[PDB]
């Protein structure tokens, strides 16, 4: 009151509302592990991209421009594909996890402003400031003061 | 997950305990490579040359 | 001060500060492993060439010129292709290495003039003077000399 004292005596004795300017930018500006360097991030099923899709036909957006009377709104080439390719592989005993487990992890992150593979820190803007968010280092307690407390207030 | 892979994860409520290695560092190469000149003169004490290794040697 | 006499004593004794324009560039001149006759160069992963690559189409450049509502701005039936080989191929065993490993070293000589597989001497321009530079001898220490001290000075 630095940084690393907050993230002590804030849970058992300090409250957010008795915190200057100066003391809470700092608490939302990234930590020491942000400018170490770090190589070899870890290769998932990014759930971001998707294989399945394909390019804008222009004959389809003409046609399904004029509403009315069509009754299939896509192209279904390569989405039969993948799904044919799912059939053939026999690959089940961890991807029935896979398709159920992993998403929530990587959908979690998308309310944080964290990509999939992305283990650091990554801002998101709540009011008028960033707040750098982590997959371990969630900050939800300032998350919560800074949008109930600065919503007709500003604190930088 | 690759235990529940290959062995149809049944072998992890068997196992006692999962150990997994790291691999070896520098400062574990320093003294690991010389265990192996002390059971170096076990069997050379016939030939009776004692080799010393200087820690220039270790790196080297 | 003649060529190998530099590389003994400038590490130990001379600096770079007290050194003519005829010593200057003859330093940066090939060295005598240059006009060595050498075959047989040794085939690598190159990662300057894109074999997933193809040809402008001219009605997607036509369709993506035309700027608004499109939302995926390339082709794509290639890259599927390449990928689906790396799925069937089951070659990991050092290729988990492969693009982690080896391409560091070709991304540091892009910045060095020296292509994929040139185990030999290419140029780079500092200023208006042009430094043969190597995998091996990287020259480093007159590159930070010829642009520090160089930058408003000549010496050819």
């Amino acid at each position: 009151a630095v940084k690393d004292i907050k993230k002590l005596i804030e849970e058992g004795i300090l409250d957010y509302e008795d915190l200057t300017e100066n003391e809470l930018r700092k608490l939302a500006k990234p930590d020491d592990n942000f400018y170490e360097l770090s190589p070899y991030a870890s290769d998932e099923k990014d759930l971001s991209l998707n294989e399945t899709s394909g390019l804008t036909n222009e004959q389809l957006k003409n046609f399904l421009g004029q509403n009315g009377t069509y009754h299939m709104s896509y192209d279904s080439k390569s989405i039969d594909y993948a799904k044919q390719k799912k059939s053939e592989k026999k690959e089940d005993q961890q991807e029935d996890d896979d398709g159920f487990y992993d998403a929530y992890k990587q959908i979690k992150n998308s309310y944080d402003g964290i990509p999939n593979n992305f283990n650091h820190e990554a801002p998101q803007l709540i009011g008028n400031n960033y707040v750098f968010t982590s997959i371990y280092d969630t900050k939800e307690n300032l998350i919560k003061f800074l949008k109930k407390n600065s919503e007709y207030d500003l604190y930088d | 997950k690759k235990c529940k892979k290959v062995f149809k994860p049944e072998f992890v409520n068997r196992i006692d305990k999962i150990g997994v290695f790291e691999p070896l560092n520098k400062k574990n190469l320093h003294k690991i490579v010389a265990l192996r000149f002390k059971k170096l003169e076990k069997r050379l004490e016939e030939k009776n040359i004692q080799v010393s290794v200087s820690e220039k040697a270790i790196d080297y």
